[PDB]
């Protein structure tokens, strides 16, 4: 009922490609080809308390998308790394920031892309500045 | 017509059923504000649209505000309201016997930007080519507006020219691109001061964003204001 990312599973894809799947490999987050495979569907959960949103895979359901201390998104258990403030900027696009702000900066998700392809770049959190970094937009695709 | 009344001050939020024993007439609602500001009311699915009424207190004087009466219109409006005064709004008829429901929001953020205006939202955006989108006009120095987005698959980069122009009525357009977050929308404004009558400059948007266009009449010309969005690529 809520029209803003309403909670369930998704696929979880950048804008640099329409066929790259976000999951899990080896301790990092990554880009790979579809699976249909529980591990690239993603359980979205929005946290009225929080104001904010999060996100487990639905292979690992108690494990979510958070972030280590040297800016590599992780998997691991729920903390307040787990929380994220989204930013719809398209039909189903979205920049992912951090409810956690280090200096007085932002950071989101963030891919590596050699000349729009992604593949084995590892997800990385960011620092943030507008709109505009095609680097920090994902789609959010309900399944 | 029947009259309905919300005694109890709206703050911040509210929401009015429709009783739907009184959707085969046009119907009023008749309310007030627990502290002045811009509120932003709109049926159901933005449906159908409203209009809004000023009264000032037997009455003295009742001034129409903004909305219009265009059957099958999606809108909502932004409105600055006073806690002084009282405001009535005119539910068309719902020809549709489905229960809807009036939604009260206090805006905090950019959508002040929008006051006072009813927001159109254009649906039918589904390619390139010519379109148009006839409204009442507002009187010379009010505003309307206009929600659209552009076609295709958003990737930062993929874009579209779009032609923005009025038939005969001159108006003052401002441009602004739309984000959303849980706490609503995000405006930038990226254009300002675009003349609309017979407007031959195009403009470059993105592919799959939200933006709005806000119109100022200056010049009334015809009571209906023609929208013109003509999209090449």
């Amino acid at each position: 009922e809520r029209t803003f990312l309403p909670n369930g599973n998704y696929n979880i894809k950048s804008i640099f490609s329409g066929s790259l799947y976000l999951n899990p490999v080896s301790k990092s987050l990554t880009f790979s080809n579809e699976s249909s495979a529980n591990n690239q569907k993603w359980n979205v959960e929005y946290m009225a308390e929080n104001r904010c949103f999060k996100i487990s895979n639905v292979a690992e359901p108690n494990k979510y998308l958070s972030y280590d201390n040297f800016g590599f998104i992780s998997l691991d258990s729920l903390s307040n790394r787990c929380y994220w403030f989204p930013i719809k900027i398209a039909v189903n696009t979205y920049i992912m920031l951090s409810l956690n702000k280090v200096n007085e900066l932002d950071y989101a998700w963030d891919i590596y892309d050699t000349n729009e392809n992604i593949l084995s770049q590892p997800l990385l959190l960011l620092p943030n500045f507008d709109i505009y970094n095609s680097n920090q937009m994902f789609k959010l695709e309900k399944i | 017509e029947n009259i309905q009344e919300i005694n109890t001050a709206i703050s911040d939020n509210y929401t009015y059923n429709i009783p739907g024993i009184v959707n085969n007439n046009p119907f009023y609602i008749l309310f007030t504000v627990n502290t002045t500001g811009i509120y932003k009311i709109n049926a159901q699915n933005n449906l159908p649209s409203l209009k809004i009424y000023e009264a000032i207190g037997d009455i003295k004087a009742i001034n129409y505000i903004t909305g219009f009466d265009s059957p099958n219109a999606k809108s909502y409006l932004v409105v600055l309201l006073n806690k002084d005064k009282n405001y009535y709004i005119r539910v068309p008829q719902t020809s549709s016997n489905i229960e809807n429901q009036i939604q009260f929001k206090r805006e905090e953020g950019d959508l002040r930007n929008l006051m006072n205006s009813s927001v159109n939202i254009i649906d039918n955006l589904n390619s390139t080519g010519a379109h148009y989108y006839t409204r009442q006009s507002p009187d010379v120095h009010d505003y309307i507006s206009y929600e659209f987005t552009i076609p295709g698959n958003f990737n930062n980069k993929d874009t579209s020219n779009i032609r923005l122009y009025t038939s005969y009525n001159q108006g003052i357009g401002t441009l602004f691109r739309v984000t959303e977050t849980i706490d609503g929308y995000n405006l930038i404004n990226i254009q300002q001061n675009l003349h609309l009558l017979n407007n031959t400059n195009s403009i470059r948007l993105l592919n799959g964003a939200i933006y709005i266009l806000k119109v100022e009449v200056t010049e009334l010309n015809n009571y209906n204001i023609r929208l013109h969005i003509d999209i090449t690529n």
